[PDB]
């Protein structure tokens, strides 16, 4: 049937702060799913944050973003981890995981290709 | 007439041996370029009519089979000849050889002018054939028809062609099935209530009708609403489709081939009447020469030392 | 080693049969080659420039016309055997034309054969940059220089089924119709080039040679991300619409098969180019004692060196 995400990880934190978010799939192909995730605030658009891919040697974010943050996948338990890492308070904002079929050659990815999409969860920065 | 002695002898008869490998060479090609064509019709076979258009390929085939088997026989007539000896058994035959190897060269130009004549016919079959699968291309469901739409469309990608005639014929004739169109839409039920016999009709072509070196990504709906689309007409442009109908290409296309191989019929239509006008000359000069044992003797051949008039009278008696 | 006439005969007559296949070796891999070529034609513009692929179809061809000559040069001994008295004016030459051959002979089909087992390796990079340089230029169908880019892509995807390098999806995100024909007057399009950076305009939609004939349904070409957009289509992986597999995946699969295909005919032409010069060489060393008379009976020794080993390490 149809395919459900379920996000989980999201809370509250301090300013500098790290957090795990934790993104799970109920099928069993998994491993050829292509992942991401994306983060929206008020007053601003969905945006790209980080990606992976089948090969699992690909990772990509956003400039904003590089290396600031980690993007990791377990095919043994069907999920995807992202790692928070030197937040700061603008990062507040509703995160969601995005699932699609391969799509293998645009290593970055943008809204408008993703077909299975997460309810999300809503993380917030505090100083 | 001409004059013959011992090494003009044997040197003709080494040419013939050697003209007639060739020849062999000859059949054996011919043969394989008609199973090539054989099956390249039969490769377009479920597009078109289950059968149509199936004698000039077998006629090459039995051609080809023929000359080859002809020409073993000649060169073994022209390795018996080498020796006198071996000939004399050949006496009572060279009369019927030479009458068969006519009869030959007469059927070989037979089939070398059909292989141009006979173009008409395949046309008005192709065009029915076409018309058929344009018509079941819609209901791929359908039992014994799911091929049908994708042999339409791999033909008229590899063809470059697009419908019977163009896109008129695809305006016409509906290639939407049923199931995959919304009957509640709106537009779809105001259109199937225009249409008489209700149906769906409208204006577009399926992708493969689509031009790769257009400009504009191809244009497949609303084709004849000018408006429809920016900077575009469709009386004007025309390199967003083909324009070429597939009936016309595929009727070039095997023109051509059948062009191809009436050249080389008519190639060897030339080899085999010059081996039988060898033949002809061998015979006179061995019953122009007093007896096959002298070789060594002068002797004379001819193509026929009778008179056109004097022929006409004793083929009438 | 002693060679008596009989198996004389029998290996002369076994060289012959050897060059006859070494023959037929050197015919098949020249047309493999030039296939390969052909194919290369119009395929060049998706490689990398950086990539020398095209140069092993170039190498093979050189491997092919000399086998096919040391074939032929088998086919002449076999002659000479049959003629003896044909042999001494083939006696001088003989000796050089062997050695060069088989210098020719071993350098070419060794560089065939490193060249079909290196290369290949490069072509996964050569065609990821190729095919997404060919896509950049997609676009710019009216700019000389690069107008034969759509043709070119689109002529790919039709012939092998396939669609972008790997997939279809994003290729939502690059721009396939050139902004010429855009029209300025639509909110929609204003709309999109503003929200997207660089003014690229971005569709969900693809080309129509992204399409498959096997599709039950007519192809469906725009509005692809939306599962409502169209009365039965879904994210869920529609066997109908557009093909499944990327033309880099195809492209690369059907090139290293071909590669394989040729390195394992260079593999077998050099292994029976090397029995038939080895074959010769022992033969032209045997009638040498002979003195090119085949009749003779004297059981001169087949070595392959002229001399002793150290006589050659001593003479360099």
């Amino acid at each position: 049937s149809q395919v459900q995400l379920q996000e989980s990880g999201g809370g509250l934190v301090q300013a500098g702060g790290s957090l795990r978010l934790s993104c799970a799939a109920s099928t069993r192909t998994t491993s050829r799913y292509t992942v991401g995730w994306f983060c929206q605030a008020p007053g601003k658009e969905r945006e790209f944050v980080a990606a992976v891919h089948w090969s699992g040697g690909s990772t990509w974010y956003a400039d904003s973003v590089k290396g600031r943050f980690t993007i990791s996948r377990d095919n043994a338990k069907n999920t995807v981890y992202l790692q928070m890492n030197s937040l700061k308070q603008e990062d507040t904002a509703v995160y969601y995981c995005a699932a699609a079929e391969p799509r293998r050659y645009s290593y970055y990815m943008r809204p408008d290709e993703y077909n299975y999409w997460g309810q999300g969860t809503q993380v917030t920065v505090s100083s | 007439k001409v004059k013959f002695d011992q090494k003009k002898r044997v040197k003709l008869a080494q040419g013939l041996w050697l003209m007639n490998w060739f020849s062999v060479l000859a059949g054996i090609i011919i043969f394989s370029l008609g199973l090539f064509l054989k099956i390249e019709l039969r490769k377009r076979s479920d597009v078109m009519n289950n059968s149509e258009s199936h004698f000039v390929p077998n006629s090459l085939i039995g051609m080809g089979v023929l000359s080859c088997v002809f020409n073993s026989l000649a060169g073994k007539i022209c390795y018996d000849a080498l020796d006198p000896a071996k000939y004399a058994r050949w006496k009572p035959w060279l009369k019927p050889y030479l009458a068969i190897c006519v009869l030959f060269n007469i059927i070989l130009f037979l089939v070398a002018l059909c292989c141009f004549l006979l173009r008409g016919s395949l046309e008005n079959t192709l065009g029915q054939g076409l018309k058929n699968g344009m018509k079941y291309y819609r209901d791929t469901d359908t039992p014994g028809r799911s091929f049908m739409k994708k042999t339409i469309d791999m033909l008229q990608i590899e063809f470059k062609c697009c419908g019977n005639n163009g896109f008129r014929d695809w305006f016409e004739i509906q290639w939407i099935s049923n199931r995959y169109l919304d009957f509640s839409s709106k537009e779809v039920k105001d259109r199937i209530k225009s249409n008489v016999d209700g149906r769906y009709l409208v204006d577009g072509v399926p992708f493969s009708c689509c031009n790769p070196s257009s400009p504009r990504p191809c244009i497949q709906y609303q084709i004849t609403n000018n408006s429809a689309h920016y900077s575009y007409d469709h009386q004007t442009e025309e390199l967003n489709l083909w324009v070429r109908g597939c009936r016309a290409a595929l009727l070039s296309y095997y023109s051509s081939l059948m062009n191809s191989m009436g050249v080389v019929t008519l190639l060897i239509w030339l080899f085999e009447v010059t081996i039988t006008i060898g033949l002809r000359y061998l015979q006179t000069s061995l019953d122009g020469v007093s007896n096959p044992e002298e070789s060594e003797s002068e002797s004379e051949g001819w193509l026929l030392e009778k008179s056109v008039p004097e022929t006409w009278k004793a083929f009438l008696e | 080693l002693v060679l008596p006439l009989q198996p004389r005969i029998r290996l002369a007559q076994g060289l012959w049969l050897l060059s006859w296949l070494l023959a037929l070796a050197g015919g098949v891999i020249l047309l493999c080659s030039g296939h390969l070529l052909v194919q290369l034609r119009h395929l060049g513009t998706f490689l990398a420039p950086s990539c020398q692929f095209p140069v092993l179809p170039q190498a093979a061809l050189a491997a092919g016309a000399v086998a096919l000559g040391t074939g032929l040069v088998g086919v002449g001994a076999s002659r000479a055997s049959l003629n003896a008295a044909l042999y001494p004016p083939w006696r001088g030459v003989l000796g050089p034309l062997l050695v060069a051959g088989t210098a020719g002979g071993g350098g070419l089909l060794v560089v065939g054969l490193g060249l079909a087992l290196a290369l290949p390796g490069s072509l996964d990079e050569a065609l990821e940059e190729g095919l997404v340089t060919a896509l950049a230029h997609y676009k710019d169908t009216e700019v000389p220089g690069h107008c034969q880019a759509k043709r070119l892509v689109d002529e790919l995807q039709l012939r092998y089924h396939c669609c972008g390098r790997h997939g279809y999806k994003d290729w939502f995100g690059v721009q396939w119709v050139s902004s010429r024909y855009l029209d300025p007057g639509d909110r929609d399009v204003a709309d999109r080039i503003q929200s997207n950076v660089e003014g690229l305009y971005l569709t969900d939609g693809v080309p129509f040679s992204c399409c498959n004939p096997h599709s039950p349904r007519p192809c469906l070409q725009n509005r692809l991300s939306d599962s409502y957009a169209h009365p039965l289509f879904d994210p869920r992986q529609p066997n109908q619409n557009l093909w499944a597999q990327g033309c880099h995946e195809v492209l690369l699969e059907h090139l290293q098969d071909l590669a394989g295909t040729l390195g394992s005919m260079l593999a077998v032409t050099f292994l029976l180019q090397a029995l038939v010069l080895l074959g010769l060489r022992y033969l032209q060393t045997a009638l040498e004692g002979l003195g090119g008379v085949i009749d003779a009976g004297g059981e001169t020794q087949g070595y392959l060196f002229p001399s002793g080993l150290k006589d050659m390490l001593k003479t360099a």
